[PDB]
RNA sequence: AGCACCGUAAAGA
């Protein structure tokens, strides 16, 4: 088993300081610094950052969990600026697109000296800062291109965002792939399984590591309920964090003998002068819809209008004379006018970093918003109410979890403005002392890993020969998560020094787990060519190793079988339509014979490939594995690469058009991808076909600029 | 209240848009003669790039336009 | 030629689902993308390395890319650019693995870890590279006494 | 929470 010594500090109230290093390692304590500071500060750090900045002096990588508006952008810079000042490189990994574009915003006003890189641009790439998404590190590490070797220091952004299913591999591997001579920094929020994060860094690096933790705030909350009709708050809990249910109690009593509504709340806010407001509804038609409903207020001056006008203006004037004229640009022109907003993934890029930075400057005060802000922004507000808790997520219309209710509570509260921050929510339902104070108080939800294997990580990594994926799954954190759930029969075992189960678990002590998962997918890979017998790697997978963005054993036996040699440009454009997008619509659309035809091969290869992962028994469905490709999209892909106007395309379909742009982007990169492939076989007529196909696609609004670049 | 807009935001793009001598001798003097080597001053001359009733109308504007 | 698919290289077919490809019994080697690689260096231009392989180019080994002395890894700068010579000597042998493959045909190489690099005095022998089964652990160390 | 489906009672012409 992992052998790790855990250890904690002697320091002051106001948070918790504690190393986790090897269990044959003393422990001596950091150090003071030697000299000048890298980054001197206007204000005074608290004890949580300077003990960070005190780690990272003596380069030793750190955990930092705790509340976001904590100054916790901080430990960034100095290592940054360190790193800068002896000559090294460092990288800042943050998930999200326009995260990432704010962050280097920032990092150029201040140091001059940064480059971004990203799924749409790439600038200043020979930086000492490198600021990009996690995936393109991933990529790195795989072909060990020429950073690796230098840079030092890295960061992540919410490594929280990785207890999710679809992309908790990224930050695993990434982490699993990086030399034990780097050091780095996890910015997080409040966990408490943060030791064995710790532990496992160590085990997995041999090296110590740092961790930091506290429930510190600048601004404390005030919670508040609503019940339908009952016209007054309801409180709950105080700053102090006294909770008091009596409040609730009479809340209960309140929603019990009740058997417009959010526009009386505002109003309510309004009178109070807790302007601005956040709004978290969970959908789209629903934040719309109150936006419609309260048109009629206003929240604004003339001269704040004319000002809006004037960098509306200034932001939308890098588009066409028609895109201009667009059904929702003109539809909420008005109501940034009034100082209402909406946010959700259903919008237009452009309007949505509008928005953000009206929303920074203040010329809008309510502001709905369902998830978006929640994560990747740094701009709060002085109070914020939750439409409701209910919402949907994977398949289960679940409840709200304390962990996001949290994520966007701690929106409100502007440091120096407000003296404290005011959350609301609204119900519409008999919830218990249990639930209510579960969800209120209640602490936050365990960080457990995802790590589900896939194709494009078992190829790539059969490229190489010093890196295999047992390895991977031994290293993993869903395996170093598996060790402190262990003790449980071996305690029983050791009690009992029944015995079935004593041989069982010591041979399973310190063994591998999602094996036969694995195994399948080598017989998989073995039946469709992708590998040989011995484990080796055959031409198909030096294919689909450069596909990442898609199903690509489905796509390089739709080459290997002959179809894009027989198609037109756009034809095949449509056909990678139906893989990259995922969203169900209401109707599905009416396709011509020429276009369809070639979706009912992709179908066959389906079914076949199918097949072939039934024999293997990977548990998979036939009927979900074929209907998770879409096609619903491509007459709106064909006619778009036609040349003709968005107005006309986002009438074809009941869909709104975020949807669409997210789809289009994604297909622009999975053709640069096919390229590619089609480039390593030896085919020229097919990459020059996909290379027209980008040519077609690009125009006006789909591929713009961001606002924050 | 606020009138007025922040840096931070008026920052983007999108919104901005030796010494001396006196020789008595050669002080107040002038070359006389000048060694050039271009047919320009020499000759007036045309626009190279010209046209004839209908290929590139672009070129005929520039003739009308370098040509006076 | 003529809508008529036509050999050009002496060697079986190999017909893959839909693809058709000949194997020759003689070629050089053909760059590929994970394929680890022994070189003897021939230049030392004032940018990378320059290395022979049996290649229809001239490998290039980057000077971003070869491992420094243990794990002193901050950047590459002018005083490395000098040391590219007194630590790498011209006529040396490095073994490698393949980064990636230009148009042109060349190949880049660099070095994942410290089990490649540089290599000591040994012995060395140059076969046909279409004598070696394509497998996995080119690396081996035998029991007779000695490493391959 | 919502959207859709089915049945049920009632009113007018
Ligand atoms: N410890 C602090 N004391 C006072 N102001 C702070 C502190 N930390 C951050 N700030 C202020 O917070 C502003 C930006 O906050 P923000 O970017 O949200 O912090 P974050 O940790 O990155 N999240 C800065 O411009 C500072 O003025």
């Amino acid at each position: 088993m992992p052998r790790v010594k855990v250890q904690s500090v002697e320091t002051v109230e106001g948070c918790t300081h504690e190393v986790a290093l090897p269990a044959e390692e003393d422990y001596l304590p950091l150090k003071p610094r030697v000299g000048k500071a890298a980054k001197e500060y206007p204000f005074i750090l608290d004890a949580f950052q300077r003990e960070a900045i005190q780690c990272v002096d003596n380069n030793q990588s750190v955990l930092v969990s705790a509340h976001t508006s904590a100054g916790k952008t901080v430990c960034a810079e100095y290592a940054i600026a360190l790193a800068l000042r002896e000559k090294q490189r460092v990288i800042f990994t943050s998930p999200i697109k326009a995260l990432s574009n704010q962050k280097y915003r920032e990092m150029y006003e201040e140091f001059q000296d940064v480059g971004l890189m990203t799924g749409d641009v790439t600038i200043n790439p020979t930086a000492s800062c490198l600021v990009m998404t996690t995936e393109i590190l991933r990529s790195m590490l795989y072909r060990g291109s020429e950073v690796m070797r230098e840079v030092a220091w890295v960061i992540f952004d919410e490594i929280h965002y990785m207890r999710d299913s679809e992309r908790g591999v990224v930050w695993e591997e990434t982490i699993i792939l990086l030399p034990d001579n780097v050091h780095y920094v996890f910015l997080s929020a409040t966990i408490p399984n943060a030791r064995q994060f710790a532990e496992w860094i160590c085990h997995l690096h041999k090296q110590p590591c740092h961790v930091i933790y506290t429930d510190y705030r600048p601004t404390p909350l005030q919670h508040y309920i609503f019940p339908a009709g009952g016209d007054g708050l309801h409180l709950v809990v105080d700053e102090n964090g006294d909770f008091r249910e009596d409040n609730f109690n009479t809340a209960m009593q309140v929603l019990r003998d009740a058997g417009s509504n959010v526009f009386k709340i505002v109003k309510m806010i309004m009178e109070r002068n807790f302007q601005p407001v956040i709004i978290f509804s969970f959908s789209k038609k629903d934040c719309e819809a109150y936006a419609l409903q309260m048109t009629k207020l206003d929240f604004n001056t003339d001269e704040e209008k004319k000002m809006v006008e004037e960098v509306f203006s200034n932001a939308i004037d890098c588009l066409s004379d028609e895109d201009k004229k667009l059904p929702q640009v003109e539809h909420v022109l008005p109501l940034l006018k009034r100082g209402i907003g909406i946010h959700h993934g259903g919008l237009l890029p452009i309007l949505k970093e509008t928005i953000e930075i009206l929303f920074s400057e203040g010329l809008i005060k309510a502001l709905f918003a369902t998830e978006t802000f929640a994560m990747g922004i740094n701009m709060p507000a002085r109070t914020v109410l939750f439409t409701n808790a209910r919402k949907f997520d994977g398949k289960d219309f679940r409840w709200i979890s304390s962990g996001e209710y949290i994520q966007m509570s701690g929106r409100a509260g502007r440091r120096g403005m407000d003296d404290r921050g005011i959350v609301i929510l609204m119900v519409d339902e008999k919830m218990s002392p249990t639930i209510g104070k579960q969800l209120l108080k209640g602490s936050a939800d365990p960080l457990n890993s995802a790590f589900h294997l896939t194709y494009n990580m078992v190829l790539n990594l059969l490229r190489v020969e010093e890196i295999n994926p047992e390895y991977m799954l031994e290293k993993s954190f869903y395996q170093f998560q598996h060790y402190r759930a262990i003790p449980g029969v071996v305690e029983k075992v050791k009690n009992s020094e029944d015995i079935k189960s004593a041989k069982r678990e010591l041979k399973k002590a310190r063994t591998v787990l999602q094996m036969d998962e694995l195994k399948c997918r080598k017989r998989v890979l073995r039946r469709l060519g992708f590998a040989t017998s011995s484990d080796v790697i055959e031409m198909k997978g030096r294919v689909a190793c450069e596909i990442s963005s898609a199903d690509e054993l489905l796509l390089t036996e739709m080459m290997f079988n002959g179809l894009f040699n027989d198609l037109s440009a756009e034809q095949a454009t449509a056909l990678l339509s139906c893989f990259v997008f995922q969203e169900n619509s209401s109707e599905m659309p009416k396709l011509t014979e020429q276009l369809a035809g070639p979706l009912r091969q992709m179908q066959e290869c389906a079914k076949r490939i199918a097949k072939v992962s039934a024999e293997a028994k990977l548990e998979i469905d036939e009927e979900t594995y074929l209907s998770s490709f879409k096609p619903h999209l491509m007459d709106v892909v064909y006619t778009w690469a036609t040349g003709a106007t968005f107005a006309h395309i986002c009438k074809m379909t009941d869909v709104f058009e975020g949807s669409i742009i997210r789809c289009m982007r994604r297909l622009e990169e999975l053709l640069r991808q096919m390229c590619q492939a089609a480039k390593a076989i030896g085919n020229t007529e097919l990459e020059n076909k996909f290379a027209e196909g980008i040519t077609k696609i690009k125009r006006d609004i789909v591929f713009a600029a961001s606002l924050y670049l | 209240r606020k009138t007025r807009l922040s840096k931070n935001l008026l920052r983007m793009k999108f919104m901005q848009r030796h010494w001396y001598l006196d020789l008595p001798e050669l002080k107040e003097k002038e070359s006389f003669i000048i060694e050039e080597q271009s047919f320009l001053l020499c000759e007036d001359l045309l626009y190279g790039r010209m046209s004839f009733r209908g290929f590139n109308p672009e070129v005929e504007k520039l003739m009308l336009q370098m040509n006076a | 030629g003529e809508e008529k698919l036509i050999a050009s290289v002496a060697g079986s077919v190999e017909r893959v689902n839909k693809l058709i490809c000949v194997k020759a019994l003689k070629t050089r080697y053909i760059g590929e993308v994970g394929d680890i690689v022994v070189g003897r260096i021939t230049e030392v231009q004032q940018k990378r390395w320059k290395v022979e392989t049996n290649s229809r180019l001239d490998s290039v080994l980057l000077l971003s890319s070869m491992n420094l002395p243990g794990g002193e890894l901050r950047r590459r700068s002018a005083e490395d650019e000098l040391a590219m010579r007194g630590f790498l000597q011209e006529g040396d042998l490095i073994s490698a693995e393949v980064q990636a493959v230009f148009s042109d045909g060349a190949v880049s190489l660099h070095t994942r870890s410290l089990k490649y690099g540089k290599l000591g005095q040994g012995v060395l022998v140059q076969v046909s590279p279409s004598l070696v089964k394509r497998q996995k652990t080119h690396f081996h160390d035998l029991p007779c006494g000695a490493s391959v």
